[PDB]
RNA sequence: CAGUCAAGCGUUCAUAGCGACAUUGCUUUUUGAUUCUUCGAUGUCGGCUCUUCCUAUCAUACCGAAGCAGAAUUCGGUAAGCGUUGGAUUGUUCACCCACUAAUAGGGAACGUGAGCUGGGUUUAGACCGUCGUGAGACAGGUUAGUUUUACCCUACUGAU
RNA sequence: AACUGGCGAUGCGGGAUGAACCGAACGUAGAGUUAAGGUGCCGGAAUACACGCUCAUCAGACACCACAAAAGGUGUUAGUUCAUCUAGACAGCCGGACGGUGGCCAUGGAAGUCGGAAUCCGCUAAGGAGUGUGUAACAACUCACCGGCCGAAUGAACUAG
RNA sequence: AAUACUGCCAGCUGGGACUGAGGACUGCGACGUAAGUCAAGGAUGCUGGCAUAAUGGUUAUAUGCCGCCCGUCUUGAAACA
């Protein structure tokens, strides 16, 4: 019902530094740097002091306000991506077949064996996507440490990589196995 | 309707602030209803407790200006898991009892309290004239 | 043909799989009413041939869900991309076997298709039986044989210059 | 079949199209004026102005006139009513949640929680003959409740664009 | 006090278009003492050019808009009558 002045009021620390050009932000953050087009939004953005700044809409709506409030939250999704940045720690199931996992490299490409895929002589090979980055979750059986500065950095990557055990052909919500996710972390961790 | 519920249950719970004028703020989050269940079976001495969803009961908080206006005081405990108390017991005799067992799962001066002695306010924080000229009574009295 | 609804079934459990009584829509590829056109007449059976359409999809492709150990299922989505047989009898349309496939989906094209084919049935006059009639005759009784022209014109189309 | 009105027998202006529909009927003409009917382009004549709805992986764009329902949909919009309703609950998160008591126990177990049986005194700010789980029983976890925040929303019936 | 609103004036000034139909005279009128005026039964004053295919008809061409064979029956024909 038109609400008569929206806007989201995030907290600015002092390790970062931005810079609006009149809709479009130059973030810089302690680990590193981001930005977004944010000429889809139609706001007065609004620096106070290098410690909150608004958006502004004049008279915002119903619907505008459902996606204006997570506005705010995916904006501290990279608050905290440019700062201190995610990481995550997945796992991988089988039962019978045990399946070789590697990072086998094609030319920096970071693939993923997946050897005996329940007796599959087929062989899965997964690429790394970059920025999140990736190591073996060592001392610990069926995990991998994933770590990037968006939450879909590492949860695509999580989600698309949780898709590539779609398993098929079998009774399967009795046959249960794959690519799952244990964690969610932080690149930084305690940050 | 919930507004009837908090008239209701804020007549009987807006009601005792000053038939019961004592504060004792009880820290049960999570709470076991079980064992604070047989709290009530153990409860047969002097009081119960008496919490509230204390954001729901904010405006009711802020409702409870109305007897003794030091009331509204579970405003400042409504974040902490909080609520209310109602004993004629004075400053800190149930805060104790609550909390313990079975659970979840102005005024002036005189009388300063110096190692265990009897002031009247009036001789540590003396004229200094009443003792330091005392200084030389049993120096006048010696000599 | 499709819903809505559920009494219940389905060991139990309405909804895996179903579904009492009820209810809403859809289709002409079925039958009723109907007489606008045709009696100075537009080749009506069946088959053959040959092409296209449609989807309400048989198979083939991807998927989802179950009262889906494997194996083997059900139900659904995407789905018309491509495919979806040969002979005995019967003019047959139809029908039924016998055999094969991944599978042997379903309809439209003036009930697609005779200056495209045949003419087996159907239907002159000839002839026979069974029934009925005095009879002239009648029999969706049975039976038998008994005359398929023409584009060098336009359009269409395809080669050609 | 009983009333009025047209075609027939009758043209003109609106419905892209229209026997019987909207205006209006007929001398030759001419100057001013309109119906019906309209003024994005064709298109004559305002992409004139004012207040709102809507965004449609199947809008919509109409007497004549050339069409969907039952059933729905946290879609939207707005209200209507009821009960919590700032006295703060709610959301969100921060802990236990009984002593008598395993009530009587049916007790090979049943300790709150297989099962019959009555449902206690209390205790609190909480504790239930136990809220389940965990259960040889359980322990214990747990949940009501009550204990920390927030400032306002909660729950129900709707109602129709 | 203003102002809306409405009605009245037989108040005052711009522009368009259309017309002169009629032909002595009457009449109706008004206006001026009269004379005389007038707008009172429909129009009367001042130019310039051509003096011809000038204007106009005609045919043919070309353009903007409209345009189902006659004759026939039926209530119904452009009719696949």
């Amino acid at each position: 019902m038109k609400y008569i002045q929206t806007e989201q009021q995030i907290e600015v620390p002092e390790g970062v530094t931005v810079s609006i050009k009149s809709r479009i932000v130059k973030v810089v953050g302690p680990r590193g740097t981001l930005t977004k087009n944010l000429k889809h939004i139609d706001v007065t953005f609004t620096k106070v002091n290098n410690q909150l700044i608004k958006v502004a809409v004049h008279n915002g709506g119903r619907k505008h306000v459902a996606a204006l409030r997570t506005v705010k939250s995916l904006v501290d999704n990279m608050i905290t991506g440019v700062t201190k940045g995610y990481k995550y720690k997945m796992r991988y199931v089988y039962a019978h077949f045990p399946i070789n996992v590697n990072i086998v490299e094609k030319d920096g490409a970071k693939f993923i064996e997946v050897r005996n895929f329940l007796g599959d002589k087929k062989i899965r090979n997964v690429p790394v996507r970059d920025g999140v980055t990736i190591e073996f979750s060592t001392n610990v059986k069926d995990e991998i440490v994933l770590s990037g500065n968006s939450v879909e950095d590492v949860s695509q990557n999580a989600a698309d990589l949780q898709q590539i055990c779609r398993v098929r052909n079998k009774d399967i919500r009795k046959f249960l196995d794959g690519i799952y996710v244990s964690h969610k972390g932080f690149i930084t961790e305690d940050l | 309707g919930i507004r009837e519920k908090k008239a209701e249950y804020f007549a009987k719970l807006r009601e005792y602030l000053e038939e019961y004028k004592s504060l004792f703020v009880v820290g049960v989050d999570n709470v076991s209803s079980q064992q604070m269940h047989e709290v009530r079976k153990e409860l047969r001495g002097r009081a119960v407790v008496l919490m509230g969803k204390n954001t729901m009961v904010r405006r009711a908080i802020r409702g409870f200006l109305s007897d003794l206006p030091d009331f509204e005081k579970l405003l400042p405990f409504v974040k902490g898991n909080v609520g209310f108390v109602f004993t004629n017991e004075p400053l800190t005799e149930i805060k104790n009892v609550i909390v313990s067992n079975r659970v979840a799962a102005g005024l002036t001066v005189v009388q300063v309290y110096d190692n265990g002695q009897v002031f009247p306010x009036x001789x540590x924080x003396x004229x200094x004239x009443x003792x330091x000229x005392x200084x030389x009574x049993x120096x006048x009295x010696x000599x």
